């Protein structure tokens, strides 16, 4: 899939 | 009366960042995904992404409008892990189920924080006024 980005 | 007890009634609430896109400029976005729950990545750990399960307890304003998809928004969610609420960007909503792990980590923090779960019937209830509405 297209990546999740993360908090911070 | 039963209590949610595994990660697979609580994906059957569980908000996509797809349906979150699909959704955000409709007209009953609020009511719509309040009381479902995200995936939420709320950063890494030893440059690994840490994920939690949270609900949404309400829609509100960011600071600046940011990139979403395709798409431009102001919108961010008021989220709530047992006692802990932030509001988050939908950038960084998962796409992905949650696991058990990480249910179970949500289950000992409402515990913990002294938290009501959600019953079986209003998480069925809920899904199921989602999947009538569209």
């Amino acid at each position: 899939g297209s990546r999740t980005p993360m908090y911070g | 009366t039963h209590m949610v007890s595994l990660p697979e009634e609580l994906n059957r609430v569980r908000l996509s960042r797809h349906k979150l896109e699909r959704w955000c400029h409709m007209p009953f976005f609020a009511k719509t995904v309040t009381g479902c729950f995200v995936r939420i990545g709320i950063g890494n750990h030893n440059s690994k992404p840490v994920y939690r399960v949270a609900e949404i307890t309400g829609v509100v304003e960011t600071a600046k409008v940011y990139q979403l998809g395709g798409t431009r928004t102001n919108k961010g969610l008021q989220l709530r892990h047992g006692n802990d609420q932030r509001v988050f960007r939908l950038e960084f909503v998962s796409n992905q189920e949650f696991t058990e792990s990480e249910f179970m980590k949500w289950k000992e923090a409402m515990f913990s924080a002294g938290m009501q779960l959600p019953t079986l019937d209003e998480i069925n209830k809920k899904e199921l006024s989602i999947k009538e509405a569209l």
